[PDB]
């Protein structure tokens, strides 16, 4: 029966997460190319931890 | 197939809010998350012989448990045989019967799920001399005599599906409100709502008329599923039914509201 | 994706034969019935203390095989973690430091099947007090100072995909000439020919064209993907492009080439 009074497992909001589609680097200068309709967030720690 | 409980004729007046009082507090669904999922069942003489002249619990089996004996003694003289419960003859055996031993008995069964008990009654009595011993029926009661000392039985046997072994999965206790629509006959309405006892509902026509067809958010628990229908319209107009069945108790019923649209005077 | 490696304006005349380069030696693919499997390492120093002043190799690992020490002594001296191997970390560890010991290291990885090859730099020295033993980094190299005797590391590590193990299937090197028909931006070509690494070619168009479309029959071999385009006509005029993929060695990269047909003058 589908009913449970036993038992209990936490639950918690993700993480971050990686891809490289995201990024592109046919060029020297660097690309990013994030999908369409969605927000994204970026970093790079060159000089400064600089995010965008 | 449900039994019809009772016919009420409703006399809905339009625009005003009509109340059908369909529900049953036995309905009720338990609220903790383990419902529960046994039944007991026991044995208790009432002699009046003690000065005492309270009833006293010789023993009682609980479903998928183990005997146990009230007192220290009515071991080995209480006998409740174990496969019997799947058989259901709930008899007890007295190996040995004393002046102080005879009385009143009763056969007790309760069940928290379901919500349903029953008692039988019998008579023990003893005598010295077996000429007398003979047992006889009353009708409301049964009454047995037995020389001292001589093994009796009493029985107690309900033959019933309930308080016998079914592992059958627990079926959610369907609940529907469906109305017949205008000039129609009984039998022949569409479900208005259904109700679970896991507590989804399953909505049928407009949304509108469900909102204002109030039911209590707590009726699968409760189990008030009376149906208040506001703003009435011509096109409530027509007889209504609220079925219940519940397939682990095996109860199955159902009640019919003539309900007319009636114009306000 | 591949990569543009260069882009060409070619002026292609009718009727007579055009070229297009594409080719590599680099994308040459093995001879021999057994294609190489194995990457190697070593570590080389260049220690300008010995009046011979020559560059001996400390030790090297094999992919898939086992540590070896070219001399009897750096056993012990030389640690090459065996595990690293799949973490690229092919750094070095020295136990004791002698005057003699310092000088010039080198980091170096070879590769016969992908024909890739990587050399890092570095500089060690030692002196006889801790004060002036400092590591510092000069872009180019980075020098290393420490006590004589005392254990010292050197890092090399790559972070590359190739160089860490992916028994990955040897998916066919995919080469493919396609020319953008008449009238037709880039990128939207029709594969004209594909060839894959075990030498089956696959033909589209027809048949004469493709005859007169001259190719080494060892392209697949030589890697000379050069197109030799005869008899030039109206309907061959469009880009073509070269591209070509190894799975196993992750190349990637397309030569494009703006091939108009002009009328001879
Ligand atoms: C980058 C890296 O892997 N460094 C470690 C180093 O810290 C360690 O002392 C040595 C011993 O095995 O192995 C290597």
């Amino acid at each position: 029966l589908k009913e449970t009074s036993a038992g209990y497992i936490t639950m918690h909001r993700p993480g971050p997460h990686a891809y490289k589609s995201y990024l592109e680097e046919a060029s020297g200068e660097v690309y990013i190319k994030p999908p369409s309709g969605k927000n994204v967030t970026y970093e790079c720690k060159c000089g400064d931890y600089s995010t965008g | 197939n449900s039994v019809v409980v009772s016919v009420l004729n409703i006399s809905a007046t339009l625009g005003s809010q009509a109340v059908l009082p369909c529900k049953s507090y036995r309905m009720v669904w338990t609220q903790d998350r383990l419902n529960d999922r046994q039944r007991v069942v026991h044995w208790d003489v009432y002699s009046t012989y003690y000065g005492d002249n309270k009833m006293e619990r010789l023993c009682d089996m609980y479903s998928a448990g183990d005997q146990r004996v009230y007192s220290s003694y009515n071991q080995g003289r209480i006998f409740m045989p174990q496969n019997a419960f799947t058989d259901g003859n709930f008899s007890l055996v007295i190996k040995d019967v004393a002046e102080s031993d005879g009385g009143i008995y009763s056969c007790n069964l309760h069940h928290h799920y379901c919500h349903l008990y029953e008692t039988v009654k019998i008579q023990l009595d003893v005598t010295k001399k077996a000429k007398a011993a003979k047992e006889y029926w009353d009708g409301e009661k049964a009454v047995i005599v037995a020389l001292e000392g001589s093994t009796v039985m009493l029985p107690c046997v309900n033959r019933n599906q309930i308080w016998t072994e079914r592992h059958s999965e627990e079926e959610q206790q369907v609940v529907h409100w469906d109305r017949q629509p205008p000039g129609v006959p009984h039998d022949r309405a569409d479900r208005l709502i259904d109700l679970y006892a896991s507590g989804e509902r399953r909505s049928y026509g407009p949304l509108f008329i469900r909102q204002k067809m109030n039911i209590t958010d707590t009726a699968f628990a409760l189990g008030d599923f009376s149906l208040r229908i506001s703003e009435l319209e011509s096109a409530d107009e027509g007889t209504y039914s609220c079925h219940l069945h519940h397939h682990y108790c095996g109860l199955h019923e159902r009640r019919i509201y003539q309900v007319f649209v009636t114009e306000p005077v």
